[PDB]
Parts: C-alpha cells; structure tokens; sequence
RNA sequence: AUCGGCUCA
DNA sequence: ACGACTGAGCCGATG
C-alpha cells in the first residue's frame, strides 16, 4: 500500500533518493534511504548524568 | 591561460521571501567550487535583524500567564522569536506594542517608527478574548549574526538584569532555505560553459540582492591573507 | 598570593585559568574505567585533551577491548597522582601496550564495524566502472583520479 | 614521550624498572632544581625522566653510581 | 560586527616535493568552505608545464617496442608523462632528444634550447643495452591546466593525425597530490574553533609557498564581480 | 545508615 | 550439605 501512495506525492518507490554533501557540495555516489520518524527525548539527559 | 570572470544576468523576484539568481559565465569545474562555498556562508553566517529582549507589565516570569489571552508567555516569546524585522540606521532598537480588544494581535499593531519597517503585517503574535483587558510591552530588536541564545547571555555579564526583562533566544540568521543548480551555459561564443543559479528562501529582513554580494565579500575577506 | 585568592579566580571563570589547564593536561594522563571490569583491559589509560560539553569522548576501536558500546553507557574517570602513578599509568595501563590481548595471541583492538565497510567498498574488485586501460605514475596519480 | 614508549623500555630492559628508574629520575628533577639535559621541549618533569632514556642516557647503573658523587661534594 | 581573519603560522618543509601548511584561526564552519575550495583550484587550475605529444622513428604504435631497449613504449610514454619542464615565452614547444650507446637516458640528453629549462637533469626516461643502436624523437611540451588526457583529445575533434604521433595523457597540474585536515584550535572564549592544515605533494616546478597564495588569488579573482 | 520501590549499561 | 554481579540514579522510612 505504501508503494502505491508514493506515486501520489511522487517520491521514488525505492525510498532511496539523491542527496548532496555539505562540507564539499559534492555528490553522494549512491541513493540513500531517508524519511520521517518519531523519536524520543526520554528522561536522563546529560545534565542530570554528569 | 586567461581566466573568465562571471557576473550577474538577472534577478527573478517571486516573493518577498523567495528568489532565484542566475549567474554566467563560469569556466569548467567552478560551478561546484563557489555555489557550495557561497551556500556555506549564506546559512552559517549573514546579518539579519531579529528579536532579543522583551518586558511586559503584570508579568514576573515566562512560565506564568496573563488573563484574557489564549496563548502562553513562552508561546508569545516563541511567536516573537520567529519575527521579521528591518533596521536602517542604528544597531539596537526599542519597540512599543499596544493593542486591546477582541481578536488576534498582528505586528501592524506596533507603532510605525521611522527606521522601523516590518515585512509581515499579518503575522501571528498573540490572541485576546475578553474585551476589558489589553497588553502593553517594550520589545527590543537587534542586528547580529548566527545564533547567540539567551543561555550564553546569562554568563558573559555581571551588572545584573531586572525582574520582568525576559529573554528570547536570538534568530539573527535570516535565510531558511538555499540550494544551487548547475546548468549548461549557452554563450554565443563558447558552448563548453556552465551557469550558476542559486535558489533561496528567507524572511525578507535582508534583500535577496545584498545577501549574495555581502556573503562573497565575507568569502573574499577570508582570502585576503593569500594574495 | 594564596590558595584562597585562587579560589575566587577559579570560580569567577577567569580566562587565565584555562590557559594553565592546557599545560597541566599536557603531559598528565588519565585512567578510564567501564564496569564490569571482567578482566584488566576494562581499565586503560588515555592521554586526554580538552573538549567542552558535559559528555566524554573516546576511540571506536578500543570499543571492543572495553566491554563497551555507544548507546546508553557511562565511564568513571580517575586521575593518577604521584609521578609514579602517572608514569606507570603510561608504562602499563596505557592503551599502547594493549594491542595484543592477554588471554590469547590475537590483537583485541581490531577494525570494528564501519571502518571496515569503507575498505571493502574501496578495495572491492571489478571489471567496469568509469573508464579503463590506465597505468598511473605511482600511488600519487591515483588520488588525483578520484577526489 | 607522549605517543609510544617502546625505545626507552628495552634500554633498561622491562616496563617495571622503567618506573623506578624514571620515578627516581622524575623525583630528582622536581625538588632541588637539577639539570635539564636533552632540550626541555616545554614538556614537564614527567616525560623528562623517560626522555633521557630515549637518547642513550638515564639508567639504574647511572642513578646508584652518581648518588655517590653528591656524597663526595659536600665535604 | 567584525569577523575573524585567518593567517599563516608556519610552513613545514619536508622535501622539495612535499610540504604541510598550518593555518589559524578560522571561525566555525569555514575549514570546510575554503580547504575544499582551495584544493579544487590547486588540482584543476594551476598552470604547470607538461608533456603531451611524441613522435619516434621506427615505431608505429605504442603497444610495440624498439630493439636495444629494456623498457617498453608505454613505459617511456609513462616516464615522459611524469616529467618536469619549464617555459619562458611561447605556449607550445617542440623538443628533440638524441642519445646513443650504453647506460640510461636522462633528460640532460635533450638539446638545451633558450626558453627550455629542465628541473631534474638526472630523471629516468629510457634505458639502452646494445651499443649499435640509438633513439631519435620529437617531443612536444605545452602549458595548460588541470587534466585533459589523450581520450578527450580523440573525441569531439575532426583534425586527423598522422601515424607515429603517439599520445600521452597530460599532467598539466604540477601538483600530484593534495588533501586538507580539520583540527581544533582553542581560543579563551569559544571552543568550537578550528585550524586548517593543507598537505601537498608536487614536482617542485612551483614552490609550496607561492602555490597557495597564487590559487587563493585565482579564487578571489573570480569573486570580484560580487563585492 | 538497613530495608522496601522502581528505571538505564 | 552449601552458595547467591559489577557499576549509581531517584524516592521513601525508622533505629
Ligand atoms: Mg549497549
């Protein structure tokens, strides 16, 4: 189902896409998988651990 | 061997935020050198006008709130943070915002002062509900560069600040997005060539024009130890 | 002029403080510990330098020598005092003696994980990529022909 | 000696008497002045004891024979 | 608002080929801008004199060989490639090399012409064995920049060449290797800061010193349309 | 400070 | 018939 939704917003079915590197402004010699993810700032930062 | 020197052809204004910039002619293997090098300055650096300090009557700390207001203090600090501002002459400026009644609170409700020119006259700052209350506040705007938040400002000073003077982190850097294209230039002399198109998006606090000339100055400024 | 007068210049965060710090950390090593210390490499010495933050940094090879991993981990950090303590921390406990392992005749500090894939990606054989039939005039011409 | 002490270990012989030949030598150049021989390259008295072993000098044979010298100079 | 301006600290000569160059202080996110941008010029656009074309009597193609010679043609093409040459006036020059007998064949066996100055008078070109044979050849030297090999010279060109005129790839860039390091520099108010060390290797036709100052000039030279 | 509670390596 | 991990965090409660 996900594949068939990518062809709605037009983002490659492969999920890997072309990006460019900072430092250099020079290519990445292969498509890299990218996307949106739910992460956590779970408890105990560094501030309470040092 | 003689070096071609690239120039400006046309500036394509699309909005007070967005603008492309076309550049030709650049010799082979130079669209990658500069375009990248330009961008690296254009994000990292660049002197935009932004909000730093605020005071409000009837408020003690940021973590409290004011009656007849939908949004919280930190929320209004947060809405002030992402403001758009312009300054002509002096560096540091003190604004006065006074609005009262029902409905939203847009920036155009601040006193239009001489040097002061606002980019977005329909930006969201704060909300009001009850019609027997208002909000008066002294906001402070500054020109700097990069990101000196409130945190690094609580340890390079010892004369001490008063109560009510809250601190927003400063978003001095104006630009929010940038890229660069590498297309083939058709000059009517040589066909080997390329041309550099730099897309940008911003808050309008610095013009798309100066921005480019101002950054390449900084670039060269660094190169002055090797000539 | 006293120990206490210096107790104010330290706390004031005066600049000259950090100056001396750089020449103190110069030629004065450290002990770095991970529990469980199942064996002896669980402690080693590493000549530190300064880097600001709340966080400690480390090598990714000795990752394997220690019972270690970067995911939610912690290291206590002692300091060896006497001339001896320092030098014997350099002479023995230091990481530089511990490339070979105690238990057996294999080096414990080996190219773990990522450092690896670079070399495979690099060295990996082929027959067609970008051009061929070349020669080069030494190891130097190669680097030109890549970056 | 900041990177690797492999040359100065096998000079005296082992790594344990690279301590009590250098501890004794790191002690002598910390108290009553004492000479810095191989250029004091900023460094500190920590490395110096070992650094004298890296250029064909300090040994146990040279710290128990030259302590008789400071017992022939104070008469 | 004022920006830090980086300078030269020390030049560490190791050989007439190799040299590191240490640079401090550069603000955060600038060791990547210049070091890269510098390198891109330093390889692809620094005008050194190098070998391009050769003709030899008694030879048809590069894949064959000549009698009384230890080394092969491609091997002698390969030894010509990595030559050191100097030119004063004109751009393109035609050399004549004539040596005969036993032993090696160094460049000092070429006719010392006016504009022609050789850097290494004991470089290895070719070897001879039997003492009843010799080698005569017309070599061609040119000033360019970067790397236009033999391959791009056989393609998108229609001028037909004769038989015997072999092609070596051109090593115009005098530099043969370059990198750049990004280490930490420690000021007593910001710790983010860095210093730029540029390693290089070359044939000595240009000094490690001028090279850097000469390239950053070229860099800035391009930037002069935006100040 | 002994015990009890609960997390992360 | 015996024997019971190595680090420190935070809270709580009575000799
Ligand atoms: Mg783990």
């Amino acid at each position: 189902e996900i594949k068939e939704l990518l062809k709605l917003g037009d983002l490659p079915t492969s999920g890997q896409i072309r990006l460019y590197d900072g430092r250099t402004g020079e290519q990445f010699e292969r498509p890299v998988t990218v996307g949106y993810m739910y992460m956590l700032k779970l408890n105990h930062l560094v501030d309470d651990k040092m | 061997t003689e070096f071609l020197k690239p120039r400006l052809v046309d500036i394509e204004q699309v909005s007070s935020t967005h603008a492309k910039v076309t550049l030709e002619p650049l010799e082979r293997g130079f669209g990658h050198t500069l375009g990248n090098a330009l961008r690296r300055i254009l994000l990292s650096s660049m002197p935009g006008c932004a909000v730093t300090e605020v005071e409000i009557d009837g408020v003690l700390h940021e973590y409290s709130t004011k009656e007849g207001v939908q949004e919280d203090i930190l929320e209004i600090l947060l809405n002030l943070k992402g403001l758009a501002v312009r300054v002509q002459g002096k560096d540091e400026v003190i604004l006065t915002l006074n609005k009262s009644g029902i409905g939203p609170v847009t920036a155009a409700d601040i006193t239009h002062d001489g040097d002061v020119e606002i980019v977005k006259p329909q930006h969201v700052i704060c909300h009001l509900t009850d019609e027997n209350a208002s909000i008066s506040m002294r906001i402070k705007v500054q020109r700097g560069r990069g990101y000196v938040p409130a945190s690094t400002r609580i340890h390079s000073e010892e004369d001490e600040r008063p109560i009510g003077r809250l601190l927003v982190d400063a978003c001095y850097s104006p630009v929010e997005r940038i890229a660069y294209n590498v297309e083939a230039a058709r000059v009517e002399q040589r066909t080997d060539l390329d041309k550099l198109v730099i897309e940008m998006e911003t808050n309008g606090t610095i013009d798309p024009e100066e921005a480019i000339r101002r950054a390449a100055t900084i670039l060269a400024e660094q190169l002055e130890a090797f000539v | 002029t006293t120990i206490k007068a210096a107790k104010k210049m330290v706390e004031r965060e005066e600049a000259v403080v950090w100056d001396i710090l750089d020449e103190v950390i110069r030629e004065h090593p450290v002990l770095l510990n991970r529990a469980p210390t199942l064996h002896r490499l669980g402690i080693q010495a590493f000549e530190p330098v300064l880097i600001e933050g709340k966080a400690i940094q480390l090598h990714p090879l000795v990752c394997a020598a220690y019972n270690a991993d970067f995911d939610g981990d912690q290291m206590a950090v002692h300091v060896p005092l006497t001339l001896e303590a320092q030098l014997e921390a350099r002479a023995l406990m230091m990481s530089t003696n511990n490339i070979l392992s105690p238990a057996n005749g294999e080096p414990i500090i080996v190219p773990s994980q990522d450092v690896v894939l670079g070399l495979y990606y690099m060295t990996r054989d082929c027959v067609n990529a970008k051009g061929e039939g070349m020669v080069l005039t030494g190891p130097k011409e190669a680097e030109r022909l890549y970056r | 000696a900041r990177v690797t002490v492999q040359d100065a270990v096998e000079k005296i012989g082992n790594r344990f008497d690279l301590v009590l030949v250098a501890a004794r030598r790191a002690r002598q150049m910390q108290v009553g002045g004492k000479d810095p021989l191989v250029p004091e390259e900023n460094d500190k008295t920590t490395v110096i004891a070992l650094r004298e072993i890296e250029e064909g000098l300090i040994n146990n044979q040279i710290l128990d024979v030259r302590e008789r010298q400071e017992q022939q100079e104070q008469e």
